[PDB]
RNA sequence: UCUCUCAAAUAAUAACGGAGGUGUCCCAAGGCCAGCUCAGUGCGGACAGAAACCACACAUAGAGCAAAAGGGCAAAUGCUGACUUGAUCUCGGUGUUCAGUACACACAGGGACAGCAAAAGCUCGGCCUAUCGAUCCUUUUGGUUUAAAGAGUUUUUAACAA
RNA sequence: AUAAGUGGGAGAUAUUAGACCUCGGUUUGGUAUCGUCAAUGAAAUACCACUACUCUUAUUGUUUCCUUACUUACUUGAUUA
RNA sequence: GUCUAAUUAAAACAAAGCAUUGUGAUGGCCCUAGCGGGUGUUGACACAAUGUGAUUUCUGCCCAGUGCUCUGAAUGUCAAA
RNA sequence: AGCAGAGUGGCGCAGUGGAAGCGUGCUGGGCCCAUAACUCAGAGGUCCGAGGAUCGAAACCUUGCUCUGCUACCA
């Protein structure tokens, strides 16, 4: 019988996600992770996750020759 | 603990009053049970008493007081001479040991009026006797 | 339907006078332990002989005789009266009315 | 959350209560109120708290009581310094407001004689009942012998539908000894009125008008 | 359990005899008094006919009195108004059943206290004849009384009366 | 005005001057601020609650209690341990 | 193929086949009051528990009722501690 | 007897102190050749009963009826 307050949005922290070195922009973001409880490992609930963004956009090739080519991050 | 009736798992042949198996309990204390077992193996030593040291779940710890009646120290020395008398052979089974005396329930007075007058068997016999005097 | 008035003038032996009494129904009042036989009753049942005292079944008894508790306003001394068997007891009765319409 | 004089965790004695003079921080004469909670007194049911008490040492009131008086009853009250009116006053009081320096509800309290109790519920009823000044036998306005009571301190007390009772027992500028009799006497009448509850009085309080609560044994 | 009959004219009296009913119903359908006259018929009265309400004459119970049936009754026991709670308290008797006992219900009284009516009187339920239950036990109401056995007090508790 | 309700009620606060004071202060007059009252309602709320509602948080003690850590209890399995 | 030795040898029983049920062993099913043990020097192609009855062919509809079952809303009801 | 739950237009079901609402059925209009279907218009409430509370009760309270489930008791 859990029952949390409400507005769990006003319980989910803040975090920055870094992209890779040899691309261009090593910030790809900031995004909203669960607040670290000693009854939740928020760090593990950042680790297993896999994303895809097309490299063209991150590379910021304005007229994108790279537009198609989809790229995955972990 | 509970001395669960040695029943065949067949229901105990008779009246509903006798149908309890597991809630049926020793009229003899666990002190005495400790003594009687020792006494059969050690039939040459005569048991005075038993006292407790410790208890967890399955077992109760006792130290049992054993006397050598065939040792001339104990023949020797006047206070304990009377224990060498043949009247004290296995006290434990006759409850002349402290454990056994309590289970047989011999206290003066009233709370024990039946059974102090006769030891536990004896009281029954006196009561149920037609004492027929000759000169009726 | 036995209709019964909320007020009845009847004899009360403390006033030694016929005085007005407020009328109430008696009912039956909860079984209590430590009752005299109940203390004994429980020991007798004490367990593994299986339910000692015979369980009364064959109940045809459609009603019960009502007792009215009549309590004198002046001396507060209370008087018991039993009445004859009737299913439906009412007090301040909604007292049946003579000739009454059945209308239009 | 209480001022340094009173600790809110401490149930003050009736002797300790008298320290209401500290709680009149306001330069002017605050009213002392005695504030009682009722428990398992079902307020919707026939357990209806109604009473009057005459407080030995007066709430400091200017009480003008108005009588509708028939026969000897008018005379009786007249001796006891009542405003003195004889049923023909219904028609002055109601229909219109008086004139100058007087409102047609220039009465603090209302009394009507039993003979005159036919006329007032029809005529006076809309204006009086909304005020709550309406004379009931539970409000104990016999105001002749009730008049020496009323001016010299009679307060009525009635249960709210949330089942609370809120009494005025005094003014704070009243000597401590005099306050003690008024709080105890008010209480003693409340105790008389209690219809069979397990714990009819669950907490007793006395509070100053601008000023911090006291919890009372 | 009760009525009528069987049941042979006191009473008693049976069969898986005959026709039936009872576990309730009712603050009046109790209690009391006053007034009234019903079943039914005849004769008048727009709406009114065979039957509606109104009006008079006749009329032994043929009606109505909760109910089964049989008794009973006409300034009532019925019907309608009025006033009410004696359908009460207490103790004893009596009838039935037949030990003429238990029980239930009924009948007449003594001691209370009344209820009603002008009163005389009547009235311990229902005009009479059915309508309901032992001990232990549960419980309440009663006097506020006795005991809880080494003394009190107070909870609890045992009880005696109905 | 939105009184959760409701009892009683016959004013309470801020400022300034004068008198009194050692002084917070007290008395008196004026001034400013809603009001019991006026206004007019279900209760009148200056004047506060007593009971309580619905939201939230800290903290101890207590109680309901779930998970996870150790191995020396117990349990299960293998061996000239 | 079996049986009511001593009145019933069959159409009954069993039976292969067919289908259904539980269980990964600190289990399932089972005995013993208990200790301890059977299946089991067995390991799901096993063991245990059922029902129908070769081959061929067919296996419909019905979980309302009575059994059986469940990671089921499980502050229904609900004991002692 | 303990405890819990249910009863709202004919029917099925919503409703948290100010009011009577939806769907489906039902009636008529119209769409349409016609009906089916749809669209439109109207009709439809002792809120199971009674009483209390409060200015006002389906609403809250309580008692009673009715239904429903478990469970204890037992002269």
């Amino acid at each position: 019988g859990k029952k949390k307050v409400v507005d769990p949005f006003s319980r989910k922290d803040w975090y920055d996600v870094k992209a890779p070195n040899m691309f261009q922009t090593r910030q790809i973001g900031k995004t909203l992770v669960n607040r670290t409880q000693g009854q939740r490992i928020a760090s593990d609930y950042l680790k297993g996750r896999v994303f895809e963004v097309s490299l063209a956009d991150l590379q910021k090739d304005i007229d994108p020759e790279r537009s198609f080519r989809k790229f995955r991050l972990i | 603990g509970g001395r669960k009736r040695p029943v065949p798992k067949g229901c105990t042949y008779g009246k509903p009053k006798s149908h309890g198996v597991n809630q049926l309990k020793p009229y003899r204390g666990l002190q005495s049970i400790a003594e009687e077992r020792v006494g059969r193996r050690l039939g040459g030593l005569r048991v005075l008493n038993s006292y407790w040291i410790a208890q967890d779940a399955s077992y109760k710890y006792f130290e049992v007081i054993l006397i050598d009646t065939h040792h001339s120290a104990i023949r020797r020395d006047p206070k304990i001479n009377w224990i060498c008398k043949h009247v004290h052979k296995h006290r434990e089974l006759r409850g002349l040991t402290s454990a056994g005396k309590s289970s047989r329930g011999i206290g003066k007075g009233y709370r024990y009026s039946q059974t102090i007058g006769g030891s536990r068997r004896a009281a029954w016999k006196r009561k149920n006797r037609e004492h027929m005097h000759r000169k009726r | 339907m036995v209709n019964v008035p909320k007020q009845r003038r009847t004899f009360c032996k403390k006033c030694k006078v016929h005085k007005l009494h407020k009328v109430t129904q008696y009912k039956k009042s909860k079984e209590r332990k430590g009752a005299q036989g109940r203390r004994r009753y429980d020991r007798k049942q004490q367990g593994f002989g299986g339910q000692t005292k015979p369980i009364f079944r064959k109940k045809a008894k459609t009603t019960k005789k009502i007792v009215l508790r009549m309590e004198c306003t002046e001396c507060k001394y209370r008087k018991q009266t039993p009445l004859k068997r009737c299913k439906h007891f009412e007090l301040g009765g909604d007292k049946k009315r003579k000739g009454q319409m059945i209308q239009f | 959350m209480a001022s340094k004089v009173s600790r809110d965790t401490l149930y003050e004695g009736v002797n300790g209560l008298l320290e209401a003079s500290a709680k009149k921080k306001r330069g002017f004469l605050e009213t002392v109120e005695l504030q009682i909670g009722l428990k398992n007194y079902d307020p919707q049911k026939d357990k209806r708290f109604s009473g009057t008490v005459k407080l030995k040492h007066i709430p400091r009131p200017k009480m003008k009581v108005c009588i509708l008086g028939d026969q000897q009853h008018c005379d009786e009250a007249k001796a006891n310094n009542v405003d003195f009116m004889d049923a023909e006053a219904l028609k002055k009081l109601n229909k219109n407001k008086k004139l100058v320096k007087k409102l047609a509800k220039s009465y603090d309290a209302f009394l009507a004689s039993e003979s005159l109790i036919k006329q007032i519920p029809r005529l006076l009823g809309p204006g009086l009942n909304k005020a709550g000044k309406f004379p009931a036998l539970l409000s104990h306005q016999e105001s002749m012998i009730g008049k020496i009571e009323e001016v010299k301190s009679t307060i009525k007390f009635q249960m709210k539908k949330v089942l609370c009772l809120s009494v005025a027992v005094g003014h704070v500028g009243m000597k401590s000894d005099e306050l003690a009799q008024n709080v105890n006497l008010s209480i003693n009448f409340l105790v008389s009125l209690l219809k069979k509850n397990w714990q009819n009085v669950r907490s007793l309080h006395v509070k100053s008008s601008m000023g911090p609560p006291q919890r009372l044994y």
